[PDB]
This record gives structure tokens, sequence and C-alpha cells, in this order.
């Protein structure tokens, strides 16, 4: 896959912030206009996969219902960081991030996986 | 062996310390750790290492682990003395075992350097197998003795590169940018539809690349510079070539680029680029630094290291001064019938030893001159032939061996050496026909060629080769085995270091995001990479590497690869060499003209008459329908040249006499030149002018300037020189061919047919093999096609010997082998399509080829010159065999010279204040600060870079005027001390001449206001600033006698310089005749190539290092159907646009041959001088 | 490709005249459609007139009589990258004298960038009936000549002179 690094597994307090990122390294200093960056979030490991987050040539949230105005990208792509955090973490998030991330002129696509908790 | 006045704690009288002692002494323990560190290097070539043997991993590691214990419960504890960290190696096996510890627990970040760090494991073997001790140390000395060298060739090479920063500084930069900006349509980077300088300069496709290459096209303002197409302007615009690393724009890559030039590594594309950006007019100083940094530095430390090596050879070769039994006597003895031992007799005296040995060589080379005849367009007739002659030869080569195997019993026949290869050779010939039917495995019939060396008895040369070959493996088995161990870790700490970088990094080295041919992935590309660098072409791989993984590291890497591989292969050559070396009106007519013959003006004007009729052949080129009164005046010269060198015959004949005159070579070369001559002059006067072979007759007049060479003194000596040293050289080069020859068989088995392609040209891509395996197929889409689809060759194929020897002496001279190891490597079958490295093993062929018939011919060759000039020395007295009597003196005079002169020391003026000035000037301090300030003045210079702000360029400005004030003032102060006594000594002069010339420098820049506005004049009086630097050497003093030792040797040089320079003319005539409308392929482009005397010379000068030989050789051999064979041609008559290969390839063999022959004479010329100093 | 030759000044009556004229790339690879046209004037007359439009394909000729039926090309064959622009002249006439221009347009082909160039060459060309052979030759032929003559008497007097001084010194004794 992508060489990206995550943390395995991270605990975050009821309503406090949680920023879970997906740092990569790649040869070919991350350009702005090629460049692609995707972010999936399941609400389990077994159900449906939701798109919530692209960047295609630009920044582009699709807003979810889960994730309607608190998780945001704060990341630096050229700083190879595509960090997203998740304001007023809910229990019902507990599930998998997925950063899914393209450098445009390797061919080397590949994939991400994060496992977020919620503690009571 | 216990011999311990150690006396340590736990008592060595101990059980557990006597065990221990016991077990570590006894060579069983040796054994089983040569067993574990062997497979644990195999377990490091292997490249991604399988979990199922990281338990083995950990299996050598307690391994390790139980040694140092071992080691560490004998004499461990530092304090006792001679414990184990007083020996140096047990450090290593501490740090490797620490090491291993940290590794296989948590750990720092940098798991790449901390997996090469397993290196050491295999290092060991240094340690551990006896006798690599004392090679490495004698490594270390030669290495120790070789410094001033070192001192020598950084300070020169840092001289050059200034110079060369100060030339072409940013030249490289320029590029053909699109000129009549396009304002209305010149759109902004982030959409502004503005226009913004800095970005269309950089934007890469305002650049011309020209359609095919891939760096963009350099270009250039000067008039003879390379030429912008039109609508293009030549300002420098964008990044350097080749990624960046090709530059003279700072100090750091002009001293890449130059220690580049020094090694000759690639060193033709930094001339054609360089002087294709700033000018053909810069090739003065290329020829300056190949003949001093690379023919002369490259020599030094030959000579150094051969110098350090014979003393420490010589000091150390001075410093010393039954149960089977039965058996055998019952099986291996074949006398059991009386009959049987009556055959043996009456075969034994059928051996006819004196009629046996003829046969068999008879036989073996009738042998090789039919595996000779081989090819791919083999008609069955010929191949049946081939097939029936091999069955005949192995028929007659087993009847040898059964009846020799009768003849005497099989012990006495296998207790000798010889037979026990003949039978080796005659298995392998018979489970030859038996296997028939073996699918590939076509290697297996190559293994006959080996019965050649069986003429081994019989030549006493062939005997030195085998020799050479057995002293490789044999008395110097070790140090070879050095080398072989120094070759795999550095080609598995390029596997460990740039392995996965090289896969990461793909797609910036290679356009099509798959990995470069020569990489550092696997560990076969690596250990090839490392050959590679062995061989001498390391730039082109570390500009990939440095483009993956970092500049730093690739840097270290491949200089520390240069150094010591180059350290051990030469020592390893040296080795085997030293190893091998051990009326009465008639007669008063005849003594006038003899009279007027012998007189001093008269050779000087006929000197000066061959130098113009020779020169006026440079005006016949492609610009020739121009300058039309150039051509007549010329042409009608022609004739008067004719006319005088007949009545040079004439009075020559009448003076001498025939006998005496046609006794003489070189009267019969004048005589040949002067009778073709005529016969054209006659020619042309007649109607028959042309149609016929009168036309092929007139490019013959290139030969002219070979009066020269009985004219000049010198150029007569050198080749007087050369022909007298072929006869001793005319058996090597027999051995050579022969042994070629064997190689040239094997390459044809091996690869014969199997360099064909597919070229869809519209695209030129070699068609994967998938859509076309066959030839058949390719044929077919030829036939629905039109012919934009064809069947090319690679021109320097293996397809017969003649091509053979062709495409190896290309392999052996490192210049066009890497096309064609490229197409062999990719070759599968006689007619199939070539795969992308579906025969990567191929590789090891070339390998080998280059290990024996590159290497060790080579050797044998240079050791048999060796001896005949130490010969040749010997028969006169030990004088040299390069200088005329005249030199000869000068030389002398030289020698005399340049002892120790008791100088004047230049006593006190009687005044007190010119006493304490001259206490100023005459004290160390004051000199040493003046070196100091010349240093100071050297970084100084080194900083000035390209692109620098213009701050910077100010704030060096005005250092340089204070640096250039001190100086003056300084002249001035000892001028007023002793004007008339300081204009004694040379160095004196030389400063005043640089500080006056520096002076000149700032006043010019200063002044440049005026109607002579010439910048080029202006940088080289910059370039005038280096001459102070060159004060250093004062301070020096075996730099110094270096200096002197070049000086003393110039004359020979300059006489061997005439004769290179005389052939590069006559070849240079040769190719303005033949090469010239030659079509511009690769290697021959718009500029560096025959259609003008300063192009062709140019050429010639390029190929006389050997350098890109293959590049220019390679558009001639092409054919009508890859040409055009008539082609317009405007402003000339002449049609057709590619030459004749048969005499392009005689052209460009018979030079390397020659120019070979001269660069090595001026090699020796120098080497052994610089032995003669001391 | 370059060898760029002005045409001939001089041109001999009633036998035929190659008018020269050789525009060349400053790149040869570079590849380029170009056409000329060709204007001319009489000498003492008033400005040019084209005369001849060779346009890639075909030479298409002005109507003018003082060149039809008698004016062919002799630029290269069918290659639409013209680089040698040459007419000739059959049958050459006292009219054919004055001033010729060749006028080449080149329309340069490249990886995204057309261009439009243009150059002009002037020849000035004059019709005689004897062909007036140059002077460079000439001149190199009593050189020629006086050359050989004066090094052959120069060999015939260090000759005499070596004979005459050694036949005195021989007879001394
Ligand atoms: C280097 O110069 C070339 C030549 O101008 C630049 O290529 C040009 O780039 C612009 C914008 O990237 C293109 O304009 C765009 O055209 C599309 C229509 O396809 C239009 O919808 C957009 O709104 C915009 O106007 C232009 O077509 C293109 N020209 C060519 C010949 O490719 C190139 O971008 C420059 N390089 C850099 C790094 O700026
Ligand atoms: C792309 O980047 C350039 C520069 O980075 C942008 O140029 C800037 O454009 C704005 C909008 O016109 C300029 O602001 C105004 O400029 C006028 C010029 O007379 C001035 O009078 C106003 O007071 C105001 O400053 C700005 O000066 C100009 N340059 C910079 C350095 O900002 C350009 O707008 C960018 N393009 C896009 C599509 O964002
Ligand atoms: C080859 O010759 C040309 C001129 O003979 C050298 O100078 C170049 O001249 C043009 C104008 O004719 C410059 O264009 C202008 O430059 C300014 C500089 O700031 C720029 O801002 C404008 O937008 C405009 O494009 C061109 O820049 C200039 N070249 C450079 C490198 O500045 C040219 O330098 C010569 N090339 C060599 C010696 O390699
Ligand atoms: C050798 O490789 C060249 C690579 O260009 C092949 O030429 C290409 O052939 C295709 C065949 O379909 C051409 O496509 C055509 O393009 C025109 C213009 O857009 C369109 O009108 C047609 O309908 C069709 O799509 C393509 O233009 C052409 N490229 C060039 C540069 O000529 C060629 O076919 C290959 N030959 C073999 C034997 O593989
Ligand atoms: C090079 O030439 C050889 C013969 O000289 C080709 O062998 C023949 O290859 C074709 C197609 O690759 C085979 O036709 C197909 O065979 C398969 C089974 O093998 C069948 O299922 C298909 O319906 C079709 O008939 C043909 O049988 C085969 N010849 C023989 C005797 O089996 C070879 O393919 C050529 N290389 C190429 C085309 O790359
Ligand atoms: N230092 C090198 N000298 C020549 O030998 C190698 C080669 O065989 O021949 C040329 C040079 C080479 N490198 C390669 O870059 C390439 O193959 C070639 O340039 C292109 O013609
Ligand atoms: C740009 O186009 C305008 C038309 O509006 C024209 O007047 C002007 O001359 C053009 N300038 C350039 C540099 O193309
Ligand atoms: C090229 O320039 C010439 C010069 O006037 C002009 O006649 C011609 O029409 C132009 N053609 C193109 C395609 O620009």
């Amino acid at each position: 896959s992508m060489e990206v690094t995550v943390p395995a597994t991270l605990n975050v307090l009821n309503g406090s912030d949680a920023r879970l990122p997906c740092t990569f390294n790649s040869c070919y200093t991350v350009n702005h206009k090629q460049f692609s960056l995707n972010w999936t979030y399941q609400e389990c490991n077994n159900c449906s996969e939701e798109m919530f987050l692209q960047f295609r040539m630009k920044i582009i949230n699709l807003k979810l219902e889960r994730f309607q105005d608190r998780v945001e990208f704060s990341g630096n792509p050229s700083k190879y960081d595509v960090s997203v955090m998740l304001r007023n973490v809910q229990p019902e998030d507990e599930g998998i991030y997925n950063c899914y991330i393209m450098n445009p002129p390797d061919r080397h696509r590949g994939h991400g996986k994060i496992h977020l908790q919620v503690l009571m | 062996f216990s011999a311990t006045p150690a006396l340590y704690i736990l008592s060595p009288f101990n059980l557990i310390r006597r065990i221990a002692i016991k077990i570590l002494i006894h060579s069983v323990f040796s054994m089983i750790i040569m067993c574990t560190i062997l497979t644990n290097c195999v377990f490091m070539t292997f490249s991604n290492p399988p979990d199922w043997s990281k338990n083995v991993e950990y299996t050598f590691t307690g391994i390790y682990t139980f040694e140092s214990l071992v080691k560490i419960i004998a004499r461990g504890f530092c304090i006792d003395g001679f414990t184990f960290l007083r020996d140096p190696w047990n450090w290593l096996d501490f740090s490797v075992i620490m090491m291993a510890y940290i590794t296989e627990f948590v750990n720092l970040g940098n798991v790449s350097a901390l997996r090469t760090f397993r290196v050491l494991r295999a290092l060991k073997t240094i340690s551990v197998i006896p006798g690599l001790k004392t090679i490495v140390g004698a490594l270390i000395q030669s290495v120790k003795k070789l410094s001033d060298v070192m001192i020598l060739t950084v300070f020169c090479l840092s001289v050059f590169a200034l110079i060369g920063l100060q030339l072409f500084m940013g030249n490289l930069r320029n590029k053909c940018v699109v000129w009549p900006i396009n304002f209305n349509e010149s759109y902004l980077e982030n959409g502004t539809k503005g226009f913004d300088w800095e970005e269309y300069i950089n934007n890469k496709t305002n650049f011309y690349t020209v359609p095919g290459m891939l760096e963009p096209l350099l270009c250039g303002n000067s008039s003879d510079a390379g030429q912008c197409p039109e609508g293009y302007q030549c300002m420098k615009a964008g990044r350097n070539p080749n990624y960046g690393y090709t530059s003279f724009d700072t100090f750091s890559w002009a001293f890449l680029a130059l220690f580049r030039l020094m090694t000759q590594d690639y060193w033709e594309n930094l001339y054609q680029l360089t002087l294709r950006a700033a000018g053909k007019t810069y090739m003065i100083f290329f020829v300056l630094v190949i003949f001093v940094g690379s023919f002369y530095l490259v020599n030094l430390i030959l000579a150094v290291v051969a110098m350090a090596y014979e003393e420490q050879n010589q000091a150390t070769l001075e410093e010393a001064e039954p149960c089977w039994y039965k058996f055998a006597n019952t099986f291996l003895i074949w006398e059991c019938h009386p009959y049987w031992i009556k055959l043996k007799e009456i075969v034994n005296l059928i051996v006819m030893d004196p009629f046996v040995d003829l046969a068999i060589t008879i036989c073996i080379v009738l042998n090789t001159l039919f595996m000779a005849m081989e090819h791919h367009p083999m008609t069955p007739q010929f191949e049946h032939v081939l097939a029936v002659g091999n069955l005949v030869f192995t028929g007659i080569f087993t009847a040898e061996m059964f009846l020799k195997l009768i003849a005497m019993d099989p012990y006495y026949y296998f207790q000798e050496g010889w037979n026990i290869f003949d039978g080796f050779i005659v298995s392998l010939s018979l489970m030859e026909l038996s296997l028939a039917d073996v699918e590939g495995l076509s290697v297996l019939r190559s293994f006959r060629l080996l019965r050649v060396f069986k003429l081994a008895k019989s030549w006493p040369t062939l005997n030195m080769l085998i020799k050479i070959i057995g002293n490789s493996v044999g008395a110097l088995g070790n140090l070879t085995l050095v080398l072989a161990i120094i070759v795999f870790i550095f080609a598995v700490v390029g596997m460990q270091l740039f392995g996965k970088s090289y896969k990461e990094c793909v797609c910036k080295i290679n356009q099509d995001c798959e990995l470069p041919r020569w990489h550092m992935h696997d560990f076969f590309h690596s250990f090839l990479i490392v050959f590679r660098v062995l061989c001498g072409e390391w730039i082109e791989t570390m500009w990939d590497c440095m483009e993956v993984a970092g500049q730093a590291m690739c840097l270290i890497v491949f200089m520390m690869v240069m150094v010591i591989g180059n350290l051990v292969v030469l020592n390893l050559f040296l080795a085997l060499l030293l190893s091998s070396f051990s009326g009465k009106s008639w007669w008063i007519l005849r003594k006038t003209c003899f009279l007027i013959v012998e007189h001093n003006w008269f050779e000087t004007f006929i000197i000066f008459m061959i130098l113009l009729s020779s020169g006026a052949l440079a005006f016949e080129d492609i610009y020739i329908e121009q300058r039309k009164t150039i051509r007549t005046i010329l042409e009608y010269a022609d004739k008067v040249f004719t006319y005088i060198f007949i009545l040079e015959m004439l009075l020559k004949w009448t003076a001498y006499g025939f006998v005496k005159f046609f006794t003489n070579a070189w009267c019969w070369l004048d005589f040949l030149i002067v009778a073709v001559s005529l016969v054209s002059l006659i020619a042309n006067a007649l109607g028959y002018s042309e149609l016929g072979a009168i036309k092929s007759l007139r490019t013959l007049r290139a030969l002219r300037p070979l009066r020269a060479l009985s004219r000049f003194e010198g150029m007569r000596v050198v080749v007087n020189a050369l022909v007298g040293a072929i006869p001793s050289i005319m058996n090597v080069l027999l051995v050579c061919l022969i042994f070629w020859l064997i190689f040239s068989i094997m390459g044809v088995n091996l690869f014969a047919g199997k360099y064909h392609y597919c070229f869809n040209e519209t695209s030129e891509i070699r068609f994967e093999i998938e859509d076309v395996n066959n030839k058949t197929e390719c044929e077919k889409l030829m036939e629905g096609n039109n012919t934009e689809i064809r069947w090319k060759n690679v021109k320097i194929n293996f397809d017969n010997v003649g091509a053979g020897y062709l495409a190896l002496l290309q392999v052996a001279t490192f210049k066009g082998w890497m096309d064609i190891m490229y197409a062999a490597v990719d070759s599968r079958k006689p007619d199939e399509q070539p795969k992308y490295e579906d025969n990567i093993y191929m590789y090891i062929y070339f390998v080998i080829f280059i290990i024996f018939g590159s290497f060790f011919t080579l050797n044998l060759f240079i050791g048999v010159i060796i001896d005949n000039f130490n010969q040749q020395k010997k028969k006169f007295g030990g004088q040299d065999i390069f200088m005329t009597e005249e030199q000869k003196k000068y030389y002398n005079a030289m020698k005399k010279l340049g002892s120790k002169k008791p100088q004047k020391p230049i006593p006190r003026p009687l005044n007190k204040i010119q006493g304490i000035v001259f206490d100023f000037v005459t004290q160390q301090a004051f000199d040493i600060v003046i070196m100091m300030l010349i240093c100071l003045n050297m970084v100084t210079m080194m900083v000035e870079t390209d692109t620098q702000s213009k701050q910077m360029e100010n704030i060096l400005y005005w250092i340089n005027l204070v640096f250039v004030i001190f100086f003056t003032c300084e002249c001035v102060l000892k001028m007023f001390a002793l004007r008339h006594y300081y204009f004694t000594i040379g160095w004196n002069i030389f400063d005043f001449v640089v500080v006056i010339l520096s002076i000149v420098g700032m006043f010019l820049a200063d002044i440049i206001e005026k109607y002579f506005v010439s910048p080029t004049l202006f940088r080289v009086i910059r370039l005038a600033r280096i001459g102070r630097i060159l004060r250093l050497i004062k301070g020096a003093k075996g730099i110094r006698t270096l200096l002197f030792a070049l000086m003393m040797s110039l004359p020979a040089l300059f006489n061997i310089g005439l004769l290179l320079f005389l052939v590069m003319f006559i070849f240079s005539i040769f190719g303005m005749s033949n090469f010239a409308y030659v079509k511009h392929e690769a290697g021959i482009d718009d500029m560096f190539n025959f259609e003008t005397f300063g192009n062709s010379m140019i050429c010639l000068f390029q190929i006389t290092t050997s350098a890109g030989w293959d590049g220019l050789l390679l558009p001639i051999l092409n054919r009508p159907p890859d040409c055009s064979l008539d082609k317009e041609h405007p402003g000339s008559g002449f049609k057709g646009d590619c030459g004749n290969p048969s005499v392009g390839i005689f052209f460009f063999v018979s030079y390397i041959i020659i120019s070979f022959l001269i660069v090595v004479n001026m090699y020796i010329a120098i080497i052994l001088e610089n032995f003669s100093v001391a | 490709g370059c060898v760029e030759v002005d045409s001939e000044t001089e041109a001999v009556y009633g036998m035929t005249f190659k008018i020269l004229c050789i525009s060349c790339k400053r790149r040869s690879e570079t590849n380029a459609e170009t056409f000329t046209e060709w204007t001319f004037r009489q000498k003492g007359t008033e400005e040019f007139v084209k005369i001849l439009r060779y346009e890639n394909e075909v030479l298409q000729l002005e109507e003018d009589e003082r060149f039809e039926g008698r004016v062919v090309w002799n630029g290269s064959r069918g290659t639409k990258d013209l680089q040698d622009l040459s007419i000739f002249i059959t049958n050459v006439t006292y009219n054919h004298s004055g001033d010729y221009e060749c006028h080449v347009y080149r329309l340069l082909f490249f990886e995204n960038y057309e261009h439009n160039t243009s150059v002009v060459k002037k020849i000035h060309i004059e019709v005689v009936d004897k062909a007036n052979r140059d002077m460079a030759s000439i001149v190199s032929e009593i050189m020629m000549y006086v050359l050989i003559v004066v090094l052959t008497i120069w060999l015939v007097a260090e000759m005499i002179y070596c004979y005459k001084k050694i036949a005195a010194a021989t007879e001394t004794a």
C-alpha cells in the first residue's frame, strides 16, 4: 500500500477533543493540484463505509450527518499530514477511520486504517 | 599454545579457562565459525528475509554470542594486558554483537541504518580467515604512501575547478527558451492571466528538448556555440542538466565535474554540453584538463602506488633470506591379462610421442577454426557441415583419451594435471551428444573451447597467460578473496541502504515508473553496480541514486566504492604483474645534389612546404561551395605542390642513387605519396578526371602529412621506438586474439541471432513480447502494415566472430558495452522478440569476459610491454627512447640544474629602516601570513556561485578589492626594499605579473565603459586572479619535486604529442572526406560531427581517450533501409545520407588501436620517469 | 544541409543558368512547411514583380512573357520543407538581368508551438554573351606558372653555383 503511519489505538474522553492523524512519507514531495486524499469512516468493522472528506484539487468535505460540523481538516499535506480532528466525540463514532491517499507522480496508491473508541 | 603470562581473575589454572582455551584454538571452532559466517553472508544476500528464517538469524546471533562468551572467559576484560580489547578486530566483534542486542528490541527509527550495520558480520571474514589481516595492512601502507599525490590532486582539482567555475558559471543552464513572449496568453500559475518572469523562465514546456532526447537542449549566444531554432533565444532558464548535478555554477558541483573529468567517467557528455553552451573554442580548457588532470594525475597516483607496492614486495621477499594404495594397485592398474599387457605396450608405442603432439595440436587448431565459423543465418548444408565436423573432432579426442588410457595405467594417467583437464573436457564433450534434446542450456557446448588451451604446452606466452590466471587464484588467492569480500560488502551495503529507496522513488529516475536498468534493489543488480563502479562508470548511477535516496549517502558510498575497490583492483593487478615479472661529371653532379640536400635551410624550406601542402587539405569540407576563391587558389597551388615534390624526388634520386634511395622505408613512403599524387594529377589533366577508382584515390591524399614523419625528428624517433617494439607485441597480440576468439565463439554460441527488434518507430517502442513473440508474426504485422514497423538488429551484435570481435572490443574498452549487455540480457531465443531482463544471468558472461579477456589480457600485455621497454632501455645504456639528441642535452641540463643551489641570501642593506623592513620581509612569519591570505582569497573565490544575491556580489567585490590592494602593497613594499635584487627569482616575477594583471582586471572592470566591451576577455582576466593561489606550491617540497618531474619529462610528451596530433590530422581528413554528410543520429549531432576540420578534430580528440567512440561509430553502420540513399543535401552536389560501414569500422578500430598504443607510451614515458626520480 | 552559397552573378546568352538561393534552418531536425516567392526587376526599371511562387507541391509562375516556357525549378523535390530554393533558367536572354530576390517563408513546427518566419536574400545577376571567366582562377594560373618557373630557376642557379664552387675546389687537389 502506502507508507502511512497512524496511532494504532486512541482513547478519548466523553465529549473531549480527539485528533486522529494519517501521517505518510513518500517520494515526490506533495503538490496541491494533482494530489488527492480521501477519508472514509465506518461506524463498525462489518457495516457500511461512508465517504465524508475529499481533497480533489481543493478541500471537499461531504459533511455527513455523523460529522456535520465536528470533523475538521487542519492538517498539512505539504508537511505530510492529512489529519482529521473530531470535536465532541460521541460513542456511536466508535468504529474505523480509513484515509485513502494517492501521491500524484508515484503510483504507490495505498490505504489507511484507524480504530477509534470512546470511553464511558 | 597456552603461553599465558596473563595472571588475571579467574586464574589460568582453572578447568573452565583451560577448556575454553583448548576449544578456542581448536581448528574445528574456526571451521564452524567459517560455516556460520558464510551462511550469514548468504542470508544477507537474501533481499527480503522470510520470517521462517528470522529464527535462523537468531541462531546465527547465538553462535556469535557463544564466541563472544568464550573470548571473554579467555582474557576478556580490557584491564589485563594482551586482552581482546588490545586486538582491534575484537572491537568490531563487540560492536556488532552489541548492536544486534540493540536491534532485536526497541531502537531508533532509522531502520535502514541499523539493518545496514549488520555488514560488520560479513566484515568478520577479514579478521578470521588466515592471512587477510596482512593484506589489509599492505593496502594501508600503500595508501599511507600516496599522501602527497592526494594533496597535489586535491589542490590541482581545486585550481582547475575555480577555472571552470569562473568560465562556465551558469552556462550549463543555457536553454532554448521561447523568446517572442506571447503576452496575451501568458497565464499565471494560479490562473491570474498575468505574466511573471520567474514563472515563464522556469516553466518546463518553454524549452526545446530535441525530439527523442530527455534533457532540454543547451544553447548559446556565441558565434560557435549551439544554435537555437527559429523562435527561441539563449537565456539561462531552469534547472541544470542531469537532474541538476552537472553544473559549474558552484564550487561543489565544479569540483564534482572536474573529478568526473579526472577519471574520464562519461566526460564526453560534459564535453559536449559545455562546448555546446559556451562555444567550441573552449575545447582548449578540456585539452588542458585531460592532459594534466586526467592523464598526468592518474599516472602519478598509479606510479606512486606501484613504487610503494614494489618497495613492500621486495622488502618482504628480502626479509625471508596405504589403505587406499592397495585398492589402487588392483583397480587403477589394468594389467590382468597377458594379451591385454601386450596391447598396452603396442598402443603405447603407437602413440608416437614425436608425432602425436603435432597431430593432436593440428586437430585442436582445426577444431577451433571450425567452431569459429558460426552464424545466425546458416544454410542447412553449412550447419550440417558444422555438426559433422563437431562429431569428427570429438571422436578424435575420445580416441586419443581412450588410447592414452589403455597405453598408460589410469593411476599414472590421472596423476598428470593436464590429463585430468583432458578428461574433464572429454567427459563434457560426451555428455553433449547423449543430451541432444535438453531444453535451453546452450552454455554447455561452449566448454569445448578449452581444448585450445592444450596449446599451452606449445606456446611459452600462452603458458604465461595460464601462469597469470593461476597466480590469481594461487599465490594471490587470498588477495583476490579480499577483493571478492569487498565487492560483496559494498554490494550488500548498497542493497540495504538504497534498495528500498530505488523502489519507492521509481518515477523520479525512470519516466515509465519502472526500475532503471542498473539499480540497487536486488543483490545481483547491486553487485552489477559495484562492478560497474570498478570498471569505471560510477557517475551515471550515482546520479540516479542521489535522485532517489539523498545526495550525501550516495556521495559517501560511491566515493568509498571507487577509492577502496580501485585500490584493491590496482593492488591485485600489480600483484599479478610482479608475480609474472620474476668525362667525370656524374660524380660531381651526385655530390652537388648531396650537398644541396644536406643543407639545413633547404630542409626547413621543405618542412614549410609539406606543412602548407598538408594544411591545404583542411579547407576541403562541406563549406567548400562557399569561398570558391579559396578552393580555386588551393587547387591551383596543388599543382605547384605536386611539381615541387616530384622535383624533390628526382633531386634526391640524383643525390643518393637508386639503390641507396630504395633501401630506405621513408623514401619508399615519400615515393609512394608523390607517385599517387602524380597519378591523380595526370588523371585529372586527361579527360579521365572521374568515373572510376580515381575519385576513391582522391581521398588517399589524406596521407600527405606522413612526410612530416620522415622530416620531423621527434615523430621519427617515436615511430622508430614503436616499430622496434612491435615484434615483442606480435605474439602477445596473437594470444589476445586467440583468447578473445574463445570468448567471441562462446558469445556467438550464447547470443547469435538473439539481437533483433521490432520497432514501431512512429512510437519507437520495442514491442513487448506478447503482441509479437516470433519473427514470423512480426513479418505478419509487416505484410498487413507498411514499413513503419521493422525488424532491426543491434548494430554491434554477436552474429559471427567478426561482429563478435567488434562488440567485444566495445565491451573491453568500457565504451558502448551498455547497449550490448542490455540486448544480451533481454535475449531469449534466436527468432524471438527480446523481453526486458528475461536472461539477467547473461550479465555474468560479460563479467567473466571483463575479468579474463580485458583484465588478465591487459595485465599480460602491460607486463610484456614493460619487459620490452626495460630491455630497450638497457640496450642503449639506460637512455630514453623518446628524445632527440638535443632533447637529451635538454634533459641532462635539467638533471644538473635540479640540485640544491647555494643561493645568495641577499645581505642586509646599510640602513636601520631598511634593516627592519628586511627583517619584516625575510621573517618566516611574513611568508606564512601571505600563504594564509592566499588561502582566504582562494576560499572567497570558491564561494562565488551562480544566482547569488546582489549583496553577496558586492561583498565579494569589495573583499577582492581589499585582497588585491594587500597583495599590491606587499609587492611595492618589496620593490622599495630591493627592486633590482627582487627581480632575480622567478617566483617574484610570477608575483609581479599576477598582481599587475589583477590590477588590469580590476581597472578594466571599472572602465568597461569604453568602445571595447568584451565579457569573455574579462572572465579570462578574472581567471588571471587564480595564478596567485599557485604560489602555495612554493611552500611545498614533494609537490615541487613532482612538478619538477613533469617539467623534466615534458620533451618525450611533446614528441608523442606531435605524433598523436599528426595521426589526429590524418584521421580527421579521412573523416572530412568520408564521414561528412552522415546522418546525425547518436553522438553525431548538428555539432561534434565530421563536417569541418574543427568539428572533426573535436571528435578525434574525444575518441583519443576512447570516450564514446561507439557513439561516433553507430551512425556510420546504418544502411539505406535505415537511411536515405538519395538525399537532397542543399548547397552541395554530394548525395547520400550515410557512409560505408566497412570503412567506418576500419576507421575507428584502427584509431582505437593506434591511439591506444600512443597514449600507452605517454603513460610509460611518465611512469618510468617518475621511478627514475628516486 | 547548411551550405549557404550565393548564386553566380554572370549568365551567358542562349544557354542555361542556375539561380541559387539556399536558406538554411538553424537546427535541421525541425520540420517546417515552407513556400517561396521570387521578386524580379530589370536593370534600370521600376520596383520588383513576383515571377514564380513554389508552395510545397507545384511551381506556379506569373504570366509574364519574360519567363514563360523557359523557367524550371531546381530546389528540393517534393519534401514540403524546401531548404533549397533554386530557379533554373533555360535559354537565357538579355532581359533576364537586374535584381533577383528570393523570398522564403517558413512555418516551423514544434512541440506545441507554431512559428512563421521570413528570410529575404538578394542576388544581382548580369547577362553577357562571352563567358567572362573569373579573375581569381586566371591570377592563380599566372601564380602557378611564375612559382614553377622561379623555383626551377632557383634550383638551376643553386646547382650551377655549387658545381662551379666544387669544381674549383677539386681542381686544387
Ligand atoms: C507553461 O506554459 C504552458 C503554455 O501556456 C501552460 O499550459 C497552459 O496552461 C493553462 C492553464 O494551466 C491552460 O489554460 C486552460 O485551458 C483550459 C482549456 O483546456 C481552460 O478551461 C482553463 O480555464 C485554462 O484557461 C492552457 O490551455 C495551457 N496551454 C497549453 C498549450 O497546454 C502551462 O500551464 C505552463 N506551466 C505552468 C507550470 O504554469
Ligand atoms: C495569483 O497571485 C497573484 C500574486 O500572488 C495575485 O495578484 C494579486 O492580485 C490582486 C487582485 O487584483 C492585487 O490586489 C490589488 O492590486 C491592485 C493593483 O493595482 C492594487 O491597486 C490594489 O490595492 C490591490 O492590492 C494584488 O496586488 C496582486 N499581487 C499580489 C502580490 O497580491 C493574483 O490575484 C492571484 N490570482 C488569483 C486568481 O488569486
Ligand atoms: C543571450 O542573449 C540575450 C540578448 O542578446 C541575453 O539577454 C536576454 O535579453 C532579453 C531581452 O533581449 C531579456 O528579456 C528581458 O529580461 C528581463 C530581465 O529582468 C525580464 O525581466 C523581462 O521580462 C524580459 O524577458 C532576457 O532576460 C535576457 N536574458 C537573461 C538571462 O536575463 C541572454 O542572457 C543571453 N544568454 C546567455 C548569455 O546565456
Ligand atoms: C505504432 O504506434 C503508433 C503510435 O502513435 C500508432 O499510431 C496510432 O494509431 C492509431 C490507430 O487507431 C491512431 O488513432 C487514430 O487517430 C486518429 C486521429 O485522432 C483518429 O481519427 C482515428 O479514428 C484513430 O483513433 C493514432 O492517431 C496513431 N498515432 C500516430 C501518432 O500516428 C500505430 O498504429 C502503431 N503501429 C502498430 C503496427 O502498432
Ligand atoms: C510462434 O510460432 C508458434 C508456431 O510456430 C506458435 O504456436 C502456435 O500458437 C498459436 C497461438 O499462440 C496456437 O493457436 C492456438 O492454440 C491454442 C492451444 O495451443 C488453441 O486453443 C487456440 O484455439 C489456437 O488454435 C497454435 O496451436 C500454436 N501451435 C501449435 C503447434 O500448437 C506461437 O504461438 C507463436 N508465438 C506467438 C504467436 O507469440
Ligand atoms: N562513461 C560512459 N561511456 C560510454 O560508455 C557507456 C556506453 O556504453 O556508451 C556511452 C557511454 C556510457 N558511459 C553510457 O552512458 C552509454 O553506454 C553511452 O553513453 C551512450 O552512447
Ligand atoms: C494582444 O491583443 C490585443 C488585442 O486586444 C492587441 O492589440 C495587442 O497588440 C496584442 N499584444 C500582443 C503582445 O500579442
Ligand atoms: C506567414 O507569413 C507570411 C508573411 O507575410 C504570410 O504571407 C502568411 O500568410 C503567413 N502564414 C501563416 C500560416 O501564418
